[PDB]
Parts: C-alpha cells; sequence; structure tokens
C-alpha cells in the first residue's frame, strides 16, 4: 500500500513522460 | 469477456511489410513458414481485394484490412 | 516493366494529389435531391 | 437400403438400393478384396483380402477407423457379430482369429486347421461359427 | 497416451503449475518419432521454459524424467545409475542406444526396460539395491 | 587411418555395423542362461582380441 | 491521417494553430515506418514500439486539447477524429476511470493473452514491486511485447 | 534377366500400419452423402 | 491444391500410396489375382 | 551384412538365405547377432522345421545348453505335432544323461 | 443457372476472416485500397519466391 | 570483479556483419540464406571478433532477471546489447555452475538443447549422454596464418588463450598430430570456451602477421573423443569410482 | 446361447463411443476446415503436484503439427507368448 502523495512522488521519478517513461535507474 | 478487435495504426502494418523486404536474418525463419502457410488463403485475399475495387466515381477508397 | 519492383505506396503514391474521378456534372435543380451525395463512397452512410 | 460389394480391383462400394447406384467408395486396401461383412448393430463394415489385414470402415465418413493386424497371409472370410468377438476372420495362414476391435488385438487364435480356412459361417440361432 | 513423466525437481516448489500441451509438437531426441510436447514454467515470472525433450515411451523404457533425463527414483544420470547397479549386481548392466534412425525408431517401440531401469522402476528392487550399495560404500636433451 | 564407409544414399540408409539392426532377442524360457552367456561373451572377446 | 480527396471537408477553424505539432508527429511516424535492416529480433520489435508510442502521443495531444484544455472546438475535434489524426477508440478508453493512461487497446485485449489476463503493463508498479520483494527477486518486467509500454496504470 | 518376376507374396497392410501418416486432402474423401439411410421398422 | 503442395513441403510425400485398378494396370492385376487363385487351389489339393 | 540384409529385404521368404546369414554370424563368433537372425527368420516362417533344427544345433554346438533347452521347449510348444522336435529334445536330454 | 440451383448450407460456422480475426496473430487497421493491393502484390511475390 | 561494473557493448549494432554470407555461387537462396549454383573449397573464415574477459564482463539485465544461461554472442565477442542483454556476460564460475545444475543435463551453458549423438565431425552443442569436459583444438596451422612455431610455443599460446576462460584441469599439445586437448574443471566452461575460441586466431600483437590475421581460416575447436592413452584411461576409471562412491552416500542418505 | 439384448446394447454403446472418438479425431486433425462440421485439463503428477493442462493458441498460418512427417517405421514383434499349432490328425503328386 502507498499514499497518493507517495504515488505522485514515485510517478515523478520515471525517466521520461507517459507510459514509456522508464523505471530503471 | 469479449471485446471488439483493436484498431491498430496503419504505420504498424506498413512497418511490418517494409521490414519483411529482405528476410536474410535467422529471425525470419518462422515468418517464412507463415508466408508459405498464407499461400493457401491467397485466393480469398485476392477476391476480397478485387470485390472492394474503387468505382470510377471514387478517387480513393479506404478499406479495413486484417493482417498477419 | 517485368524488372521494375512494385512502388512504395508511402514514398511514391501517398503524397501525390489524386486526379479527378469520373463525375458527370449534375444540375443544381433537376438533381437537387441527389447532387450532394451521389458520388460519395457510401452515400448517406451517416444520415440516420 | 444398401448393398456392399468388393472386387479384385481393390475397391469396396456401397450401392443405394433405392437408386441402384453407387453412393460410397471405400479406398485403402492394397490389393484385391475377398470378403465383406456388415456389422449387425453398428454403421460399420469389415473388409479383408490379400493385404492380410481387416479394415473396419465407418459407413458414413468412409474412413477406415480400425485396421486389425495379425494374420500372416490373405484373409478369406470375415464375420461380424454383435458382441466381443465382434470380428471373426479366417486366413490362408490356416488360423481363425477372434478379435477385440476396440483394443485392435486378437482375443483368440484358433490354429487347429492344417490348411487355408477358406470358408466360415455364423450359426443364425446360436453364438457359434 | 500415458501422462508425462516429469520429476518434482523440474516442477519446482511452486503451489500450482500451468502446463501447455501440444500434440505432435516435437520429435523425440532419443527415438526421432513425434510425441505430445509439454512445456511449463516453474513460476509465471521465471525466465525459462522447461520442455519435455523425450517421449513418454523412451522415458518409460529408461525410467527417467522427460524434462531432464535423470532417473525418476534416484534422480541421477543413466550412466552413473547403471554403473552403481553394476557395482552391486556384478552383472554389469548397461543401457545400449541405437545409432541408425530406423533402429532408434524400432527400439522405441519395444515394451521393455533398458539397463538399470529394471531395478529403479520397481521400488522394491531399488531399495534392495540401496542396502547392498551401503556395504560397498563402507568398505634426450 | 580408417577405411572409407559407403556414402549414404538416403537419410535413413542403415549402417549395419553400428547396431544389431532390428534385433529380435530370444524369448525368455524357464531355464537360466547366465553362466553360458558369460562363456559366450568371454569367447567373443577372446576371438576379437 | 487519410489522404485528402473530394470526400474531405476543409479543416475547421483553428487547425492552423495545431498543425505544426501534428506535422512533427507525422514526420516522426514517416521516419519510424521506414525499413531499417534491424538484424536482431529485439531491436525489430523496439522499432514497432516507437510507432505505437508516436500514435499514442499524437492522440494524447489531441485528447488534451479537446477534453482537458478545451483549446479546440468540437467541429475541429470531430474533423481530426474523422481524418484519423486521433484514435477515437483509444481516446474512449482514456475517458474511463482506471484507463486514463492506457498505452494501447491491444494491451487490454484479454481474449488474446494465453491466460485471459490483460497485459502485465497494466499492473501498478507498486504491486509488481511488492510481489518481487516478497518473492526475493528483482522486478523482471521491463517492456511489454505489444508496445514498449513500461507501465500505464493510472497511478503511475 | 531377373527383374521380371512373379509375385511370391503380396505386400501386407501391417507395414503401413506402423508408418506415420501425412495430412493430404484427397478429392474423393471430401464430404458427400453425409447422411445414412435406414430401413422402416 | 496449395494446401496439399505445402503439406508435401513440410511433411514430405506419403509412403502408403495405393495405386488403383486403372486401364493401364488391368491386365497385370488380373494376372496377379489369377495366379494367386490357381496357386491356392493347387497347394490345397497337394499333400 | 549389407549384402545379406539387402537380399532378405527384397525377398524375406528365402529361408535358405536366412540360414546362411545366421551361419555367417556364427562364423563371426557373434552369437547375439546369429540368434537375432534365427529369431527374425522364425518371425517370417515358424513352420520351417530345418530352421528350428539349425537354430537348436547352433545353440548346442557352442555348448549353450540352456538356450537350446529354452528353444526346444518353444519348438514343441509351437509345433507339438511335429515328432522331429520331440525326438530332438529327447535325444538331447538323453545325451546329457538326464 | 436457373435450371440447376445450388442451395447454401445453413451451417454458417467457421467463416475464414472471422476465424482468423479471433486469433492474436491477425490484427486490423484501415488503409487505402491501392496500398492494400500493393501489399498483396509484395506478399504474394514473397510467398511464391 | 565483473560484478562491480555493467557489461560493455562489444560491437555496436551498426558494426555487426550483414546476415548475407560471402558469395559462393550465382544465386542467393532466400529460404536457406545460402549461396547456390556454385562450389567452394573451404567456407570457413577467421572470426573478426574476440571475447576479452577482463574488459567485456559485467552485469546485464540477466543478472537482475535471474537468468541462468550465458550469452552466446558475448562468448563470441560480438554481443551488441551490452548491459541491456537478457543473457549473462561473464565467464562461468562455480556459483552459476551450481544454479545451472538441473538444466545442464540436457542444455549447454547457452541454453541450447544437447543431442543424443555427436555430429560425425564432433562439432556442435554436444551429446547429453556424455559429461564431456575436453575440447579438441585443431586448425592451429591456419590460426597462426601458417607461421612456423615450436611445439612448446604453440602449447604456451593455447594455454594462454584458454586458461582465461575458466578453471583448467589439464592441457596437452600433440605435435605428432599438431592438435591440442584442453580439459576443463566444469563442462559449462568447456562449452563456453569452445564457442569463444571457435574460428579465433592464435596470433598476438607481437607477431609480424598480426595485420593479416583474418586472411585464412581460424582455430577449429570441437569436442574431444575418448582418450585412448591407457594412462589417461585408468584415471578416468578412478574418477568413475570416486563419483560412484560420492553418490552412494547420497543414495543411503535419501533412502 | 446367443448374447442377451442387454449385453448387445452394452457392447454397441461402448464400441459406438470408441468409433465416434476415432472418427472425431480423424476429422478434427484434417486440414480441411469444413471437416469440423461433422465431428459429433487437470492432471496429477508424482505425489500430489497439481498441473493445469492448457492447449496452445496456434498460429493459423504455421503447421499445426510441427512433428508430423512421413516416416517409414519398422515395428518390432512382441513375442510375449507361444501360440501352439494344434494340428491333431503313392507318387500321384
Ligand atoms: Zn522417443
Ligand atoms: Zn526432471
Ligand atoms: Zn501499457
Ligand atoms: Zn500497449
Ligand atoms: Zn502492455
Ligand atoms: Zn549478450
Amino acid at each position: 500500500h502507498f499514499t497518493k502523495s507517495e504515488l505522485k512522488r514515485r510517478r515523478k521519478t520515471r525517466k521520461g513522460d507517459g507510459p514509456w517513461g522508464s523505471w530503471s535507474s | 469477456l469479449y471485446t471488439p478487435k483493436a484498431e491498430m495504426p496503419p504505420e504498424h502494418l506498413r512497418k511490418i511489410i517494409n521490414t519483411h523486404s529482405d528476410m536474410a536474418s535467422k529471425m525470419y525463419n518462422t515468418d517464412k513458414k507463415a508466408f508459405l502457410g498464407a499461400l493457401k488463403y491467397l485466393p480469398h485475399a485476392i477476391l476480397k481485394l478485387l470485390e472492394n475495387m474503387p468505382h470510377p466515381w471514387e478517387q480513393a477508397k479506404e478499406v479495413k484490412v486484417l493482417y498477419h | 516493366d517485368d524488372d521494375e519492383p512494385p512502388l512504395s505506396y508511402e514514398q511514391h503514391i501517398e503524397n501525390i494529389e489524386p486526379l479527378d474521378p469520373i463525375n458527370l456534372p449534375l444540375d443544381s435543380q433537376d438533381d437537387e435531391y441527389v447532387k450532394d451525395w451521389l458520388y460519395d463512397s457510401r452515400p448517406l452512410e451517416e444520415d440516420s | 437400403p444398401y448393398l456392399f460389394s468388393v472386387s479384385e480391383d481393390k475397391t469396396v462400394k456401397c450401392w443405394d438400393l433405392e437408386k441402384n447406384q453407387i453412393i460410397r467408395d471405400y479406398y485403402g486396401h492394397l490389393s484385391g478384396v475377398r470378403t465383406v461383412s456388415i456389422h449387425p448393430t453398428l454403421d460399420l463394415i469389415a473388409t479383408a483380402g490379400r493385404d492380410s489385414v481387416i479394415k473396419l470402415w465407418d459407413m458414413r465418413t468412409r474412413i477406415p477407423v480400425i485396421t486389425l493386424v495379425g494374420h500372416k497371409g490373405p484373409i478369406n472370410q470375415v464375420q461380424c457379430t454383435p458382441v466381443d468377438p465382434q470380428v471373426v476372420s479366417s486366413s490362408t495362414d490356416a488360423t481363425v482369429r477372434l478379435w477385440d476391435v476396440v483394443a485392435g488385438k486378437t482375443m483368440k487364435v484358433l490354429t487347429h486347421h492344417k490348411r487355408s480356412v477358406r470358408a466360415t459361417a455364423l450359426h443364425p440361432k446360436e453364438f457359434s461359427v | 497416451e500415458p501422462p508425462p513423466n516429469i520429476c518434482e525437481q523440474c516442477l519446482g516448489d511452486e503451489a500450482n503449475i500451468r502446463m501447455t500441451k501440444i500434440p505432435q509438437g516435437s520429435e523425440c531426441k532419443i527415438c526421432t518419432l513425434p510425441f505430445t510436447l509439454y512445456h511449463f514454467k516453474t513460476s509465471k515470472r521465471s525466465n525459462n521454459i522447461i520442455k519435455t525433450l523425450i517421449c513418454v515411451r523412451c522415458a518409460t523404457q529408461r525410467n527417467i524424467c522427460q524434462c531432464c533425463m535423470l532417473d525418476s527414483r534416484w534422480h541421477i544420470p543413466i550412466q552413473l545409475r547403471d554403473h552403481l547397479i553394476s557395482l552391486v549386481n556384478e552383472e554389469n548392466v548397461m543401457t545400449e542406444e541405437a545409432k541408425n534412425d530406423m533402429m532408434k525408431r524400432f527400439l522405441s517401440l519395444k515394451n521393455v526396460k533398458l539397463g538399470g531401469a529394471q531395478i529403479t522402476s520397481d521400488p522394491s528392487e531399488a531399495d534392495n539395491i540401496v542396502d547392498k550399495l551401503k556395504n560397498i560404500l563402507l568398505r634426450v636433451d | 587411418v580408417a577405411i572409407k564407409k559407403p556414402k549414404k544414399k538416403y537419410g535413413t540408409d542403415i549402417d549395419y555395423n553400428e547396431d544389431i539392426v532390428y534385433e529380435q532377442a530370444p524369448m525368455p524360457g524357464i531355464y537360466d542362461t547366465s553362466t553360458e552367456d558369460r562363456q559366450i561373451k568371454k569367447k567373443f572377446e577372446q576371438f576379437e582380441r | 491521417p487519410r489522404i485528402k480527396t473530394r470526400r474531405s471537408k476543409p479543416a475547421p477553424d483553428g487547425f492552423e494553430k495545431i498543425k505544426p505539432t501534428l506535422t512533427d508527429f507525422e514526420i516522426q511516424l514517416r521516419d519510424a515506418q521506414k525499413d531499417k535492416s534491424s538484424k536482431l529480433a529485439a531491436k525489430s520489435n523496439e522499432q514497432l514500439w516507437e510507432i505505437m508510442q508516436l500514435h499514442h502521443q499524437r492522440s494524447r495531444y489531441i485528447y488534451t486539447l479537446y477534453y482537458k484544455r478545451k483549446a479546440i472546438s468540437k467541429d475541429l475535434y470531430d474533423w481530426l477524429i474523422k481524418e484519423k489524426y486521433a484514435d477515437k477508440l483509444l481516446i474512449a478508453k482514456w475517458r474511463k476511470t482506471g484507463y486514463e493512461k492506457l498505452c494501447c487497446l491491444r494491451c487490454i485485449q484479454k481474449n488474446e493473452t494465453n491466460n485471459g489476463s490483460t497485459c502485465i503493463c497494466r499492473v501498478p508498479r507498486a504491486q509488481l514491486e511488492e510481489e518481487a520483494r516478497k518473492k526475493g527477486t528483482q522486478v523482471s518486467f521491463h517492456q511489454c511485447v505489444h508496445c514498449g509500454c513500461r507501465g500505464c496504470a493510472s497511478t503511475d | 534377366t531377373t527383374s521380371h518376376r512373379p509375385q511370391l507374396e503380396a505386400r501386407s497392410g501391417a507395414k503401413a500400419a506402423a508408418y506415420t501418416p501425412t495430412g493430404i486432402e484427397h478429392a474423393r474423401l471430401l464430404p458427400g452423402h453425409t447422411t445414412l439411410k435406414y430401413r422402416k421398422f | 491444391y496449395i494446401g496439399n503442395l505445402i503439406t508435401r513441403q513440410f511433411e514430405g510425400r506419403s509412403n502408403e500410396i495405393v495405386k488403383t485398378t486403372t486401364k493401364q494396370r488391368l491386365d497385370a492385376y488380373y494376372d496377379l489375382e489369377l495366379r494367386n487363385s490357381v496357386m491356392d487351389d493347387i497347394l490345397e489339393m497337394m499333400p | 551384412r549389407t549384402e545379406y540384409e539387402g537380399y532378405l529385404k527384397r525377398n524375406r521368404l528365402d529361408m535358405g538365405q536366412w540360414i546362411r546369414y545366421a551361419q555367417f554370424e556364427i562364423e563371426q563368433h557373434d552369437m547375439r547377432r546369429a540368434r537375432s537372425i534365427f529369431e527374425r527368420a522364425l518371425l517370417v516362417d515358424s513352420s520351417f522345421i530345418p530352421l528350428w533344427i539349425r537354430y537348436i544345433d547352433a545353440e548346442l554346438k557352442v555348448k549353450c545348453i540352456n538356450h537350446a533347452r529354452n528353444l526346444m521347449n518353444r519348438a514343441i510348444s509351437t509345433l507339438p505335432r511335429v515328432d522331429k522336435l520331440w525326438y530332438k529334445y529327447l535325444i538331447v536330454e538323453e545325451s546329457l544323461n538326464n | 443457372n436457373e435450371l440447376h440451383p445450388t442451395l447454401p448450407t445453413n451451417h454458417n460456422k467457421t467463416k475464414l476472416l472471422k476465424s482468423l480475426k479471433n486469433t492474436k496473430y491477425f490484427q486490423q487497421t484501415t488503409i487505402d485500397w491501392v496500398e492494400a493491393g500493393l501489399q498483396l502484390c509484395r506478399q504474394g511475390h514473397n510467398m511464391l519466391n | 570483479s565483473w560484478r562491480d561494473k555493467s557489461a560493455k557493448v562489444q560491437v555496436k549494432e551498426s558494426e555487426l556483419p550483414s546476415s548475407i554470407p560471402a558469395q559462393t555461387g550465382l544465386t542467393f537462396n532466400i529460404w536457406y540464406n545460402k549461396w547456390s549454383q556454385g562450389f567452394a573449397g573451404n567456407t570457413r573464415f577467421v572470426s573478426p571478433f574476440a571475447l576479452q574477459p577482463q574488459l567485456h564482463s559485467g552485469k546485464t539485465r540477466g543478472d537482475n532477471d535471474g537468468q541462468l544461461f550465458f550469452c552466446l554472442f558475448f562468448a563470441k565477442g560480438m554481443c551488441c546489447l551490452g548491459p541491456k542483454c537478457e543473457y549473462l556476460h561473464h565467464i562461468p564460475d562455480e556459483e552459476d555452475i551450481g544454479k545451472l545444475a538441473l538444466r545442464t543435463e540436457v542444455l549447454d551453458c547457452f541454453g541450447r538443447e544437447k543431442f543424443a549423438d555427436y555430429r560425425e565431425d564432433m562439432g556442435g552443442i554436444g551429446s547429453f549422454r556424455k559429461k564431456n569436459k575436453t575440447l579438441y583444438v585443431g586448425g592451429i596451422d591456419g590460426a597462426l596464418n601458417s607461421k612456423h612455431l615450436k611445439p612448446a610455443q604453440i602449447e604456451s599460446r593455447i594455454r594462454f588463450v584458454f586458461s582465461r576462460l575458466g578453471d583448467i584441469d589439464r592441457i596437452r599439445y600433440v605435435e605428432s598430430k599438431n592438435c591440442g586437448f584442453v580439459k576443463f574443471k566444469y563442462q559449462a566452461n568447456a562449452e563456453f570456451a569452445k564457442e569463444a575460441m571457435s574460428n579465433q586466431t592464435l596470433l598476438l600483437p607481437s607477431d609480424k602477421e598480426w595485420d593479416d590475421r583474418r586472411e585464412g581460416t581460424g582455430l577449429l575447436v570441437k569436442w574431444a573423443n575418448e582418450d585412448p592413452d591407457p594412462a589417461a584411461q585408468k584415471r578416468l576409471q578412478e574418477e568413475l569410482k570416486l563419483e560412484s562412491l560420492n553418490m552412494m552416500v547420497h543414495l543411503i542418505n535419501n533412502n | 446361447p446367443l448374447p442377451t439384448k442387454a449385453e448387445i446394447q452394452e457392447c454397441t454403446a461402448r464400441t459406438k463411443s470408441y468409433i465416434q472418438r476415432l472418427v472425431n479425431a480423424k476429422l478434427a486433425n484434417s486440414n480441411n476446415r469444413a471437416s469440423s462440421r461433422y465431428v459429433t485439463a487437470n492432471l496429477l503428477l508424482n505425489n500430489s503436484h497439481h498441473i493445469e493442462v492448457v492447449s496452445k493458441q496456434m498460429d493459423p498460418l504455421l503447421p499445426r503439427f510441427v512433428g508430423k512427417k512421413a516416416r517409414k517405421v519398422v515395428a518390432p514383434t512382441e513375442n510375449d507368448e507361444v501360440v501352439p499349432v494344434l494340428h491333431m490328425d503313392p507318387n500321384e503328386w
């Protein structure tokens, strides 16, 4: 489980915008 | 459970047809067999193409296609 | 020619503006009821 | 309303007796067909000949669903029966074989005859041959 | 067609396995004849697919797993199993394999056990052989 | 150097030395043959050596 | 978009303001569709993934203009839809709760997967991460096969 | 010449019974007379 | 037609082709059956 | 072997050739091959008494008395009305003072 | 044609394109007829070659 | 250690050789991808690519995905995926040998299915009936571009090029045959080394012909036959007895 | 005695079921798409392992049976039991 703000943060860590934004780092 | 068939962009089919110009690589070994397998259905495809031929009053005609 | 490979649609055909089709000139009054749609690909397909 | 006929020409044919015409042909015997027997309760026919095997054909589709292998020579006569052994066959190999058609194996090999068992006949009132 | 002989070690410790069955999907590595191929994964996310490489007949003749060719009871290679049985029986049991395609086909149709598959398929003899092997183990410029 | 083997005329062309082609082993009987099988094996080995 | 013929009505008012962006999308698709002699199967698939992404991006741009920014009229939007500039069925999914970021329709065709499931790219990344750390392995999912989508759940 | 021979025995169907068959579709095996007729009573 | 041609490409040709009794084989097949019958009768009459 | 197998493939009913091929394997001291040839011949024609007798003699000549016994028991079980097979078994056991 | 009618069988099942469309191996799109005809030419050429 | 870095791209995608081989006939067959209507004496060629263990090894996606099999192209020094590769990019070692144990019976370290019989030339993937750990090194003459060299120097070069591909059991150079035998500690390392050294060159940057390296035909690395030497044969039988002793303990423990 | 009607009906039902199964198999494996009109998943392995068996969705353009080919095969003979030849019983020929 995660909170909406945690989701917003994690979502903003994706390298690139949209469905193709990578999670690899 | 059922949902209608998804409409793909025409560039997807266009790219597949383009990338199968020269099937030199080993990766095409299965596609080559699919080509042979499609030959038995080619007369049907020809009929579908010809029956949908544009009439003299039509400059161009968009047709829905089903592609492997 | 037998030696000429089939043209690439997107490179040689898609960009050329199509020529006029065979459309007999309809009269504004004698063909009023048919003029706007007779030469459509599927005439009246959108008219419920 | 059918007549089944077999010939040295390797063919097996079904004639519609309402028309006196051939309606079905059963292809598969390598050589001349010597005998045919109609199953008493199934829409099946047994045929055998010089290729030393019994072929059981589904009448409707004309498919040889079962081939009974065992005889060491030409089969002279075949008899269908309503229960196991559903097929009885006699051969030039001097044996009479009772078959379990579902298993495709012989239930019993009768070897008492010294020479080709040319003829067989089912008793119409008792379960004997 | 009897069910496939796949061992616990190949199936894995996962609670449930989804196995794809393809009739006539492959040619048996041993006998070259066609057989019903079974392929599965240890877990839906695992990166590898395990396929039955040999038919049920060849596996039954050799008492081995169709997916890894190890003995179905001792889970060791045929060569080592046959040597271990040779050491206790002195009979020098061995699994001979055909070279010609026609002979491979012919051999796969025999209803027999090859080499040590006799001992290892019958659990009684397998146990009655593990006991005897214990006596060998303890002893110019 | 090894002697040239005849070239295969077809995919399934048999090499009759590579195995006992279509081997039909004798039907087992009531009498034990182990002691004479060992003797035959030893004689075959002796002849070949 | 479909070729211009007598069947085509003139582009409604406001088309000239958005046309440069649509032309850039067209140029990108025009180059992605080319034959590039990719030797490897993986690279070959990645080149179709570029096309699926571009098609999504162009439709997403028009969808944002009409439904989110209200920057274009309904006549222009309907013309863009009619002319195939935007995929109406994909936009239709973006309008539904839980599909606001859907990569493509193919990834939700349950009838075409071996297990009757959607594409793995629909699973929220947090659920894959939790499953992986419980299992004691890293998250093995990178890009789905239909399109190179790396995750399109509405939460991601 | 010995190539001209009488038949010593006919080829048995048991040989073909062991062969693995192919999927050729023969014209004479296409669907036809698909329903059996039965006698009254 | 094409399905059969492609089947032969992948599966090869059938090994169990049974030749029918056509006009060109009628005499040969008649001879085979006659000889087989004569032989059967003779062998069964002999001791 | 290729020669003999070719002839037996083209005409499996040549029982004389079957026997000669089995004897050839006997001369190679390969009794397993010879046994296989005799067995295959019995598969072709189990009624040919000379084949049975030759096989039994081949077994006895190499002192394989138990293989010969198993084979003589099969012979009398297959063709119990052929006196030659009973007399063969009888004379073999009487020679061994059994 | 009038003298010898050939009635269609009521068994509408297993029509080709609908059967193929049900698999994941076939996808659908919309293209110009001339493009589809050129594609069929290229495909048939590949099949025969 | 390789585990401290990410794998390196050995050859860029654009630099890869085209799938169309060198012309050896009048017409290219588009089905088999081979030239037809012609004949040639020897079609082999020296590998333009070579693996460099210390330089190319590193992590790939395979390590994170829990991949078991090694990258065939990495072994050949021609993998274009580098760190994005699905397969492992390092020399096989005991940890990976352990994880491969259940599949190695029927698959090589690259995940390719083994065969029942060896090819008549002993090349290829190898048999699943034999735990063969020994490679045959032929074609030494062409691998050296026919450079005259002493037997001990050939043996030293073979030892260098092969010892870097895993633990070595023993190496023998047979001058009577101008061929070498390399026996590895683990079968997976023999498989990997076979693929890595296949068609390679034995030349070094301290040689005259280094610039002509790709003129002839490379090293012919294949599976080794049963060693006929009685001295080797007896230690093979002693290894068999050791393996059987070490297995009886497991049998008595399990049952 | 002749077999009873109940015995005949049992054999008829069992054999009909088997023949229909064989016909269905022959028709279902045919390449003729029309044949499908005439035709009338849980496995337990080892101790307790439960396997869900599913059929693969085959590509209609590819061969349906990858392993299917024309192969000549010589089958062995199963000499499981001896069958006695019960033959219980001057120069003209
Ligand atoms: Zn097999
Ligand atoms: Zn296993
Ligand atoms: Zn997605
Ligand atoms: Zn998608
Ligand atoms: Zn997806
Ligand atoms: Zn790699």
